[PDB]
RNA sequence: UGGCACCUCGAUGUCGGCUCGUCGCAUCCUGGGGCUGUAGUCGGUCCCAAGGGUUGGGCUGUUCGCCCAUUAAAGCGGCACGCGAGCUGGGUUCAGAACGUCGUGAGACAGUUCGGUCCCUAUCCGUCGCGGGCGCAGGAAAUUUGAGAGGAGCUGUCCUUAGUACGAGAGGACCGGGAUGGACACACCGCUGGUGUACCAGUUGUUCCGCCAGGAGCAUCGCUGGGUAGCUAUGUGUGGCAGGGAUAAACGCUGAAAGCAUCUAAGCGUGAAGCCCCCCUCAAGAUGAGAUUUCCCAUUUCUUCGGAAAGUAAGAUCCCUGAAAGAUGAUCAGGUAGAUAGGUUUGGAGUGGAAGUGUAGCGAUACAUGGAGCGGACAAAUACUAAUCGAUCGAGGACUUAACC
């Protein structure tokens, strides 16, 4: 099945859709080893969209990634955002590899409760 | 979803059904054993809900008779079933039509494609 | 599913109307009766004139019921309502008539005069 | 008295002669090889050792591939002993199929129970509630653990604890068909264990 | 549920044979030479598999 | 029902019901018999027998009792009139108020009536489950015997024998055979159903994604209609089958004491749902520590001797990926000698006809592309991502006698 991350399911929504979006934005990221187990299967669910291309995934993706600004350029200074980024710069990255886009290194505990935490990184 | 319970359980499929949505009015030959002799019994009605996976696939047929509705479900598969035909197809939006068990009629009466 | 303080209406031409279960018979522990079973029973509600009268303990024989049975054949025959028939000491009804649709499985239990005088035998 | 090991596949049903639609569990009982013989002269008892399923010699260990060397065999996942069974039969590195069965026989099947974890009393041992209403703040508890006089509560006093995973045996199952070319039994009815669990089947013994 | 009698010094030291913490399951590391966890990212030299992270 | 006043007033909670039972036999049902003013079907009375079983409601706080309807039967008692650190609080036995009666009065009754705070985080033993240690004269991996213990044990109706035996009739069998149920128990999810908060669809209000279109947040999961895996009963499969040995009450054979008689003294035969077996489960810590198959072998330093430590062999673990397992340990599937988990590609159940575009309509909307799109937990392939690298534990087998040595 799938794991309950100590908060409801309206909670848990919103805490998948934040740490899918951080890792495409940083590409690099300190969680927690529960709670990169599970963006581990939203962020590569999210990457197949990026390779497919159409309009109906690019709308389906959208009704998950957050709206927020990875970086403005100046094309005329027009901002990009994280939708952009992940279907003309992340998903052209692994056009040839199939699966396992994601990585977990383990780090240690944390100090302040002895959490274990972990880095997931994007290639 | 199992693969060696579809090959063990694929000689008893039956290759007569006719292709039938839940929406649609059936008539239904099924055979009906008395004491001693083997008559056919027609049950004619429309198509209330279809579940199921390959050997194990049933269907629901209802009808009002004599003022109270009659429910009578069938695996699709059976061999007491001598044939079925499809009357009339009718436009529906659900796949499962248990509203009409609370609605009588000129309510519960179907459209037609 | 049957059991004691459920009510059934009657489906023949005696006075009865509606009925109110008092015992399943059948052992010591029992308590749900089905199509084909004999219980006991009181008159709720009766038609003026008719045999039966108000408050009267009668014994009587389920038809149909909401919950009907699964035969050997695998399959399976529901109903729309519970219904009831009114019988004397053996299984002969103290009716003229049977209004509705009858279930098969009576056949089996030796009920001929009611699968008889039944409109349609399900 | 014939015996085999299996595998529970699944559950699913077949149409008889009659019409009538039964429930069957699907066994497959292939790789069944004998390995030891034990007779009254070098042990006290008789008895037949099986071995199911073959496994890579990388999980298999030495003292293990010495034992089924003697009979010319891949080291066995699985072994058990049949008891009350013919010794003429069963050469040693002889192969069991599911032929020694046949349509209509009755077996018993022994197998362990799924598992439950830590269960409370009115679930493991099917005891009644307390009131739900009328203020009443007993609910889902033992009950009365004893009289006064003892001092003491007895043995025997039924408490929540680990509920499944247990040796079951269930007696007269019916055989409905033997499939000998796909190593396949069917059983009519449940057996216990859940899904690629090992089932004993054995000729009954009443 | 209150307790009957004062708890001694043995009983006391007795069920304390099992409240002890285990030894971390430590190694050493092929690059740098010193101990790091298993399965681990080596905090000092900062490489995992031979390769820095 | 009482008598006494021996423990308890530095507190031994008092009726009825609920949950959970266990014991006695002076036996309610079922089992086996003797006598009968026992024709048959029914009965009365006594003897053996405690294995299992022994109902749902109306009135009352009620135990008790009466009544309704069933049942094979609706047993009598003990366990602080079993059981409130397990539950309730209707009655009793607190403060308010009223009626009848008694008293000049304040008040009272062992009369009635309406309302009235039930506290506690389990230390020791006891009970139900799960682990660690050492032992079992070497170290290991599997398969097992069963000293001992627990579970189960109930019973109705119909057909045939047979309208036979019996009886003037009315009525109506014993013994035997077959079928099918009630209650209870175990297992399981293919079927009928339930649930299914990371599955599909419809819809209301308001805010947001700059706007349209398409979507997202909040409103019990906002509400409504379905539903996968898993868990489940009311659903399905099965069980108490058929028997053996010794007996109880009882009935007999031979047979004397006591020329006859006698079931008894010697010796034999029948004979119960009961005892011991048969059936299911646990079980070698059964310190009495058992048995079989297979694997590793006889190293090196020290001791004055009993002996010690330090690298290992077979084997296992630390650590990591997990579920068919699970509170945590444990069990089980795996760690590149790789399909263990995630991803990817094909499917599946489920939902029901996606977005975009086009056509018809003034418009809501309808139709086509198209069983479309989506699709947690289900199936098969694939090494793409993570199980990398390493470390630790673990033998060299005492003495005596006996068949051969
Ligand atoms: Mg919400
Ligand atoms: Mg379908
Ligand atoms: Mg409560
Ligand atoms: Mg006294
Ligand atoms: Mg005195
Ligand atoms: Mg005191
Ligand atoms: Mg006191
Ligand atoms: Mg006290
Ligand atoms: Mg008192
Ligand atoms: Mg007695
Ligand atoms: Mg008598
Ligand atoms: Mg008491
Ligand atoms: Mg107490
Ligand atoms: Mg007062
Ligand atoms: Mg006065
Ligand atoms: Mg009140
Ligand atoms: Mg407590
Ligand atoms: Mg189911
Ligand atoms: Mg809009
Ligand atoms: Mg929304
Ligand atoms: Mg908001
Ligand atoms: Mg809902
Ligand atoms: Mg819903
Ligand atoms: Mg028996
Ligand atoms: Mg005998
Ligand atoms: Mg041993
Ligand atoms: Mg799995
Ligand atoms: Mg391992
Ligand atoms: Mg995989
Ligand atoms: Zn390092």
């Amino acid at each position: 099945g799938y794991r309950k991350l100590g908060r409801t399911s309206s909670q848990r929504k919103a805490l998948l859709r934040d740490l899918a979006t951080d890792l495409i934005v940083h590409e690099r990221i300190e969680t927690t080893e529960a709670r990169a187990k599970e963006i581990r299967k939203v962020v590569e669910k999210l990457i197949t969209s990026g390779k497919k291309g159409d309009l109906h995934a690019r709308r389906q993706a959208a009704a998950f990634i957050r709206h927020e600004v990875v970086e403005v350029v100046q094309v005329k200074n027009r901002p990009v955002y994280a939708l952009q980024k992940l279907f003309d710069d992340v998903a052209p990255r692994y056009a040839e590899r199939q699966g396992g886009y994601t990585r977990i290194l383990k780090k240690g505990p944390r100090r302040g409760d002895g959490a274990p935490m972990v880095i997931i990184e994007l290639v | 979803m199992n693969k060696l319970i579809d090959e063990i359980t694929k000689s008893q499929l039956n290759p007569d059904v006719p292709s039938f949505r839940p929406g649609d009015t059936v008539r239904v030959h099924a055979k009906v054993v008395e004491g001693t002799r083997e008559r056919i019994q027609l049950f004619e009605g429309v198509v209330i809900k279809r579940r199921g996976a390959g050997i194990s696939e049933t269907f629901t047929v209802r009808k009002i008779s004599n003022g109270v509705g009659v429910e009578r479900t069938f695996p699709v598969h059976t061999p007491r079933i001598a044939k079925l035909e499809v009357i009339r197809r009718g436009k529906v939006r659900r796949a499962k039509l248990y509203y009409l068990r609370n609605l009588r009629g000129k309510a519960a009466r179907i459209k037609e494609i | 599913m049957i059991q004691q303080e459920s009510r059934m209406k009657v489906a023949d031409n005696s006075g009865a109307r509606e009925v109110l279960t008092i015992k399943v018979l059948g052992g010591s522990g029992r308590k749900t009766a089905n199509i084909g079973d004999v219980v006991v029973c009181t008159v709720k509600q009766a038609t003026p004139g008719g045999v039966v009268k108000k408050g009267e303990v009668v014994k009587a024989v389920i038809v149909r019921t909401k919950s009907g049975a699964r035969r050997q054949d695998g399959s399976y025959i529901k109903f729309d309502e519970n219904a009831c028939v009114i019988i004397r000491d053996d299984k002969s009804p103290r009716g003229t008539r049977i209004f509705g649709p009858v279930a098969r499985e009576l056949r089996e239990n030796n009920f001929m005069k009611i699968v008889s005088l039944a409109p349609e035998v399900l | 008295t014939k015996g085999i090991l299996g595998r529970k596949v699944g559950m699913t049903q077949v149409f008889t002669e009659n019409g009538e639609l039964i429930p069957v569990t699907v066994i497959e009982a292939a790789q069944n090889v004998v390995l030891q013989k034990k007779t009254v002269e070098t042990d006290g008892y008789e008895a037949v050792q099986i071995g199911f399923e073959d496994k890579r010699a990388k999980l298999s260990n030495k003292p293990e591939q010495g034992h089924v060397a003697k009979a010319d065999t891949t080291p066995k996942r699985f072994i058990r002993e049949f008891r009350d069974v013919n010794l003429d039969e069963y050469e040693i590195g002889a192969e069991v199929k599911v032929d020694v069965f046949a349509e209509g026989d009755i077996i018993d099947a022994t197998g362990v129970s799924k598992g439950k974890g830590f269960q409370g009393v009115i679930k493991r041992h099917g005891q009644s509630r307390g009131p739900m209403a009328h203020g009443s703040r007993y609910h889902r508890r033992p009950g009365s653990m004893g009289p006064v006089a003892p001092n003491r509560v007895f043995k025997n006093k039924l408490l929540p604890g680990r509920m499944g995973g247990e040796q079951i045996t269930i007696q007269n199952l019916e055989i409905v068909k033997v499939d000998v070319e796909k190593n396949v039994l069917l059983v009519k009815g449940n057996v216990p264990g859940a899904k690629k669990a090992l089932v004993q089947i054995k000729t009954a013994t009443k | 549920a209150v307790p009957f009698r004062r708890t001694s010094k043995a009983k006391k030291r007795k069920r304390r044979t099992h409240v002890k913490l285990q030894l971390p399951g430590m190694n050493e590391c092929s690059n740098c030479g010193e101990y790091r966890l298993s399965h681990h990212v080596c905090p000092e030299c900062g490489q995992y598999d031979g390769k820095d992270v």
